[PDB]
């Protein structure tokens, strides 16, 4: 049966699979598509890294304001472009 | 820059 390999996991995954992958201090949410290649398909249009983190769709966290002396709470919305949101709490 | 939000990769031919 088909499969793919990950160098940056190291791992062997079937068709189908779904993993996370770390590179470029992002990580990446990919599948494994085979289509006799052992194609893998990656993306990082699902999930928000700010602040050097890496978030999930509806992720929460707080943040400080850079001048003001204040935290703002940011959400990870996605809309397949990595985008999140932010305000003053 | 951030052109594009994915990629692919397979096997190399060699």
């Amino acid at each position: 049966e088909e499969t793919c390999f990950d160098k940056y996991t190291g791992n062997t995954y079937r068709v189908g699979d779904t993993y996370e992958r770390p590179k470029d201090s992002m990580i990446w949410d990919c599948t494994c598509i085979g289509a006799g290649r052992g194609r893998i398909s990656c993306t990082i249009a699902n999930r928000c890294h700010e602040g050097g983190q890496s978030y999930k769709i509806g992720d929460t966290w707080r943040r400080p304001h850079e001048t003001g002396g204040y935290m703002l709470e940011c959400v990870c919305l996605g809309n397949g472009k990595g985008e999140w949101t932010c305000k003053p709490i | 820059s951030i052109s594009y939000t994915d990629e692919i990769e397979e096997e190399d031919y060699d």
